């Protein structure tokens, strides 16, 4: 019966918020009162990456930490050497319509996707000196919004058609799907283990999945508008969502519930992308009002703002070891700073 | 570089030589103009595009007509079960007993499970046509759902039934299909070259991909003139005119596409000219007042009505009446752009 | 897969010219800079010219500057190598090596069979010497190789520009290790690179048959690129 | 001196528009920082050429109309021609300029970016300089003080001129050089662009694409102005350059004789203001035609 | 004014 | 719309027996990791300019 069923998932959902409810000691905020501020951050350009001729949307860090990836929606996929501003490389795509990028851990492959609902591997390290299409997975029916390599051969991607997927990029067929959420899915990260990640979607829904098992382990909804940007701390025990809605969240995988909101009355422009530093004390949001913030996590205080860009700031990054932060833009530049 | 390495003077040069190219590249893609062709019912029922394409003289091989041997049949089912579906609703019974049956068996018959007619579904179809009540009901089409194309199926049912049956260029031209994605296509006028870029069968939050073509040329448009007194019984009695008057607001109103042209093209001109003798607009919109029997008169109003949303004054919105057999869509869509492209220019001189 | 395979060798009269060409297949020829490199009939090998990719940049040796022109057909995938007046210094093997230069890239990774040439009858610069010409080894035990430059081959960069190739009796060189450690592809994790600014040492654990040969080892911190002597390994 | 009085008066307050609008031009390039393109970039250097001949020209002829010696000197007497003729060059050829660059983006609407178009554009308004830089040069080189001899009040006044007595057709040669490269050369150009311009402007009213005439009205009204308004732009300039290089013509070819009279005293004075006054109508009327640049303007006001 | 200046000068 | 909502009631059951730990551990937990890595951070606490990859 409908009517039972209904009556049974508000009951289950009352449950849940009461349950959330007793397991809710202290805020943050109160645990982290007598803690000295970060104090100013100034960070300035150390470099900056032009070429591009449109709209940058997706940029990725390598592992190495000097050579990064990002695409365009001139239809061209970069590799930059950061130290140098030198062009290692430069990869056309089949479709313009690009939203993602990814760069392999190993350092061999990337993966780019888009609004033709492929997701495109390309080798760098090849014989022949050509950068190739290794293959092309085709299994979502809505745009690929993110990629993030797991290994060389396992990549997972979030789609617009509501689903999450697991891939074998060797065999091409998707070998996991994550079928939970009911608006599209516009963020993922993966944690540094990579056997848990999180996923946030236009229902305003972030939900932890499981990587081997296949399905959803918890799901949180403080947000009221459409999650764009969703980032593990580094520790892997919490994570940081950014919506339309001004508000930055972060959310703990322990405790179940939503620890801080990083907002300001002036800030009412939507989030493009969040990422954390290598300590997790600092946030770096990229914002639509052309400028990025960053904003002490654990007092939830604006610490200082990146002002180069003179568009919207598409993609934010921070290195494995935390030397600089690129962030690209609408104006089809890319900046390094420190 | 004379703190530069032999290595690092190397690779200077190779970021050098992809930066010619980048140029290069641009310099070819800026020559390219994008035009947004907006879905509607009317572009997501997709007969005008392929008919379009008959007129550039791309045709079909063999191999594409049994691309759509399964979709023709697939059509008859999916058409017959929605009249099945607004007999129930409008309550009008089956003049034959035995109809009813076929009807049920109808109503089992899964869509997509279909890849071969059959000879029990052949008979069962055939019959259910043959009902006077059935005539009735299709009779009433502009109060359901159904496919503009059904008469021809369902006149033609023998050959289709023929278990060698290969599609003819008409049969091709009025299959259905919804779209997966980004459809892009090139077509070159006068040295210039556009790229039409159909966004219909994307079916994702288009909040979240529309900013993508923020920079366009032109964002064209696809409405029926036919389209007046079709109610569609998804809709809770909604005119689907109103429908197409609400998404073009909604879109011409959107922020991105401020400095981007809009091009509306008013389909089903033959349409109207039947449909107007025995509909008369006055009853579906109240502000209409003209001869009442005029299909000039009703184009005009409905023109009117669709220019009216235009929430500027100073931006134009270019026309045209097409017949679906017209071979001057190209070169209106180049006068259009070109007329856009010189008011820019007006618009940065300073002379406008 | 990729072969360089080079045309043009022969018995030229002294006073003569020959033109060589090495035709290149199975890679991006146009994005790979080219070197010629020489061997002499008994003795060690030689950098001889280098055409950069999209031909915006030549270097020749000393010796062979101004009576030698390189050239590249990029749309025909061939290179060329003019050389007018031959004088008896010129009777050597001439091998085609292709050469690419990005962040991470491998130079020297693959050279061409190489022609024969007969013709019948170190100022400003760094030498790489190899005080040793002949290390019999029995299979199983550690080899180490030793080489020295005059001054420090480590750049500012961090970089130090020291490659170790191989030559098999009847083969053409091939890469072992580039820029002091890196192991080129496709060659066992047995041989390993190890040196300071000025001296290097390469060492062959579980040594087998297959190692037999002579070591060269060469530097590219600048132009003109001087190889070694080399160091010969024979059975016992 | 009322009469005196008069021309300081009435050429100050004429100088005075012509200055705020050029400059007001000036400030709205730089400050918005996104109003640098092609079309500013020749509207600007127009304006930059009418503010030195407005600034230089016009004080020297007050000072000649006010004083009955040179102020300036010998020095200063080559050093003034030869910024008035660059000045005059510059302005009246970066107006054929904007003639063809206009009739570029109006007439042919296709590739108007042209690649490297910033770069060209600019090299193209310093090779303007460079063409009347040379001209200014022989002014300056024969401009020095001569003799001459009024034959009314007979009396053998020094005054700085462009050429010696000595020769007798070093002055007409160089005066109708000069009334060709500086008025008929020019205007026989922008004649042929701007009605091209105003053709094709009118052909595109009656040609728009568009269904229901009624719902373009408006545009269509305007088209039909901007055609109007660019023939009237090719008539201004005409007559303001018609007395200036009559009236110098005429003096060149009598260049012995000096005529002192009411008629030729009134005609200088009309003469040299009609052709100060173009330095004025070439912003305002731009300011006449744009609403956004009338916004712009009155911001930087 | 036993001389005039404007009398005979140059084009502007 | 049975199977779908037999499907939504199973997985909020299943959702609701994870063991949650009080807020104050996470807080504790969270503050503590980023005290023991605070002097690794160069973002946070700048380095000296000769060590910085960056404008040497």
């Amino acid at each position: 019966e409908l009517d039972q069923l209904r009556q049974e998932a508000e009951q289950l959902k009352n449950q849940i918020r009461d349950a959330r409810k007793a397991c809710a000691d202290a805020t943050l905020s109160q645990i982290t009162n007598n803690i000295d501020p970060v104090g100013r951050i100034q960070m300035r350009t150390r470099r900056t990456l032009r070429g591009h001729l449109a709209k940058i949307y997706a940029m990725h860090w390598g592992t190495d930490s000097r050579l990064l990836v990002s695409a365009s929606q001139d239809g061209k996929l970069i590799i930059w050497d950061s130290y140098t501003t030198n062009k290692v490389h430069a990869i056309p795509l089949r479709s313009s319509w690009v939203m993602t990028c990814a760069y392999a851990p190993s350092g061999n492959y990337v993966a780019c996707g888009g609004l033709d609902n492929i997701c495109s591997i390309y080798n760098l390290k090849t014989r022949e000196g050509n950068v190739r299409v290794s293959r092309e997975l085709a299994g979502h029916t809505g745009y690929l919004s993110c990629c993030r390599f797991l290994d060389d051969n396992q990549i997972v991607t979030s789609s617009g058609d509501t689903t999450c997927a697991l891939w074998d990029i060797e065999t091409g067929q998707q070998t996991t799907t994550f079928t939970g959420h009911t608006g599209d899915v516009m963020s993922l990260s993966l944690a540094p283990d990579t056997r848990l990640f999180v996923s946030g979607a236009c229902d305003a829904s972030a939900k932890l999945w499981d990587v081997r098992e296949g399905m959803c382990r918890q799901t949180f909804t403080g947000h009221e508008s459409d999650i764009n940007a969703i980032c593990f701390f580094p520790n892997g025990n919490a994570f940081a969502t950014g919506s339309d809605d001004a508000t930055c969240r972060l959310f703990d995988l322990r405790a179940d519930q939503e620890l801080m909101t990083y907002s300001h009355d002036n800030i009412i422009c939507g989030i493009t992308s969040v990422s954390f530093s290598k300590s997790g004390r600092l946030l770096l949001a990229g914002y639509d009002d052309f400028n990025c913030n960053v904003w002490d996590a654990l007092k939830a205080d604006r610490a200082g703002v990146l002002a180069g860009h003179d568009n919207r700031v598409s993609c934010l990054g921070v290195t494995d070891d935390g030397m600089a932060v690129a962030t690209g833009s609408w104006d089809s530049f890319l900046k390094i700073w420190n | 570089g004379c703190t530069l390495s032999a290595e690092d003077k190397a690779a200077v040069e190779r970021s050098k030589m992809i930066d010619r190219n980048l140029r290069e590249d641009g310099e070819k893609a800026r020559r390219e103009l994008k035009l947004l062709l907006l879905g509607t019912g009317e572009s997501g029922k997709s007969t005008f595009i392929k008919q379009m394409r008959i007129i550039h003289g791309s045709g079909y091989s063999d191999e594409d007509k049994r691309g759509f041997t399964k979709l023709v049949y697939q059509n008859i089912f999916t058409a017959m079960q929605a009249m099945i579906r607004a007999m129930d609703t409008l309550k009008i019974p089956y003049k034959y007993e035995h109809n009813k049956a076929h009807a049920q068996l109808v109503r089992e018959v899964d869509v997509e499970k279909v890849s071969a007619f059959e000879n029990p579904y052949v008979d069962a179809i055939k019959s259910l046509w043959n009902d006077p009540g059935i005539q009735e009901c299709y009779d009433r089409r502009r109060e359901y759902q159904l496919s503009d194309s059904t008469k021809y199926y369902l006149n033609d049912l023998d050959r289709v039934a023929d278990p060698a049956y290969l599609p003819t260029q008409q049969d091709v031209l009025r299959v259905q299909v919804p779209t997966t994605g980004i459809i892009e296509y090139p077509f070159d006028l006068q040295s210039v070259i556009f790229r039409m870029v159909d966004v219909g069968g994307l079916r994702s939050e288009r909040r979240k991909w529309i900013h993508c073509f923020e920079n366009v040329t032109s964002i064209m448009f696809l409405v029926a003139l036919s389209e007046y007194d079709q109610v569609l019984v998804e809709s809770d009695n909604e005119n689907r005119m109103e429908e197409s008057k609400a998404l073009f607001r909604t879109i011409i109103t959107y922020p991105w596409f401020q400095n981007s042209s809009v091009i509306l093209f008013l389909n089903k001109k033959d349409l109207l000219e039947e449909k107007i003798m025995y509909s008369h607009l006055v009853d579906y919109f109240p502000e209409y007042d003209g001869p009442q029997r005029d299909a000039q008169a009703a184009r005009e109003f409905i023109l009117k009505m669709f220019v009216d949303l235009n929430p500027d004054s100073d931006k134009i919105i270019y026309s045209h009446f097409t017949c679906a057999t017209d071979t001057e869509n190209i070169r209106f869509v180049f006068a259009a752009v070109k007329d856009t492209i010189l008011q820019l220019n007006l618009k940065e001189y300073n002379l406008v | 897969d990729v072969q360089l395979v080079e045309s043009g060798g022969g018995l030229v009269q002294p006073g003569g010219s020959r033109k060589l060409s090495c035709s290149a297949s199975g890679f991006a020829f146009s994005s790979f800079g080219m070197h010629w490199v020489r061997q002499a009939p008994e003795k060690g090998l030689e950098w001889v010219a280098y055409i950069s990719s999209g031909s915006g940049t030549i270097y020749y040796a000393d010796t062979v500057k101004g009576r030698f022109t390189i050239s590249r057909d990029d749309p025909k995938n061939t290179l060329f190598l003019q050389m007018t007046s031959l004088r008896s210094e010129d009777t050597a093997m001439y091998y085609c090596v292709r050469s690419i230069y990005y962040y991470g890239s491998s130079p020297f990774d693959f050279w061409g069979q190489g022609t024969t040439l007969t013709v019948s009858s170190g100022g400003s610069d760094i030498v790489m010497t190899q005080a040793t010409s002949s290390v019999p080894v029995t299979p199983g035990e550690s080899v180490s190789i030793s080489c020295r430059s005059s001054k420090s081959l480590l750049h500012s960069n961090g970089n130090t520009y020291l490659y170790w190739f191989l030559q098999r009796p009847g083969q053409s060189p091939q890469l072992l290790i580039y820029r002091m450690s890196n192991l080129a592809s496709g060659v066992p994790d047995r041989f390993s690179g190890s040196g300071s600014g000025t001296a290097f040492t390469l060492t062959i654990s579980r040594l087998e048959a297959e190692d037999v040969g002579v070591y060269y080892c060469m530097q590219h911190l600048e132009y003109p690129l001087t190889f070694g002597a080399g160091t010969k390994l024979e059975l016992k | 001196p009322g009469i005196l009085y008069v021309i300081p008066a009435v050429y100050g307050v004429i100088i005075l528009i012509g200055l705020i609008g050029n400059i007001t031009l000036i400030k709205i390039f730089c400050t918005v920082k996104s109003m640098r393109n092609v079309p500013n970039l020749f509207i600007s250097s127009l304006a930059l050429g009418d503010l030195l001949l407005l600034i230089t020209c016009a004080p020297v002829d007050a000072s000649r109309y006010l004083a009955d010696r040179w102020l300036f000197g010998r020095i200063g007497c080559k050093l003034i021609p030869f910024i008035q003729l660059t000045s005059v060059g510059v302005s009246v050829f970066t107006l054929t300029a904007l003639s063809a660059d206009r009739y570029k983006a109006i007439v042919r609407p296709m590739d108007i970016q042209a690649s490297h178009a910033l770069m060209k554009a600019c090299l193209k308004a310093a090779f303007i300089w460079i063409i009347s830089m040379l001209l200014a040069i022989p002014e300056a080189v024969f401009s020095d003080l001569h003799p001459f001899h009024e034959e009314s009040t007979n009396q053998t006044f020094i005054s700085c001129a462009p050429y010696p007595h000595s020769n007798e057709l070093h002055p007409k040669i160089h005066s109708m050089a000069s009334f060709l490269v500086f008025y008929v050369i020019p205007l026989s150009i922008i004649s042929v662009y701007y009605y091209f311009i105003a053709k094709n402007l009118i052909q595109s009213a009656y040609n728009l694409p568009v269904e229901g005439n009624i719902h373009v009205k408006k545009q269509i009204e305007s088209r039909k102005r901007l055609a109007k308004t660019v023939l009237v732009f090719v008539g201004l300039f005409a007559f303001c350059w018609l007395p200036n290089h009559v009236i110098y013509l005429y003096r060149s070819y009598h260049y012995s004789e000096v005529d002192t009279s009411m008629l030729h005293f009134v005609t200088s004075i009309c003469a040299r203001l009609l052709a100060f006054t173009n330095s004025c109508v070439n912003p305002f009327a731009l300011y006449l035609l744009s609403k956004s640049f009338r916004k712009q303007f009155n911001t930087q006001l | 004014p036993r001389g005039n200046h404007w009398a005979v000068g140059h084009l502007m | 719309s049975i199977a779908q909502a037999r499907k939504l009631v199973e997985q909020l059951k299943m959702e609701a027996n994870i063991d949650r730990i009080k807020v104050s551990k996470a807080a504790a937990d969270l503050m503590a990791y980023c005290e023991a890595h605070a002097k690794e951070d160069p973002l946070l606490t700048p380095v000296p300019a000769s060590e910085n990859p960056f404008r040497e």
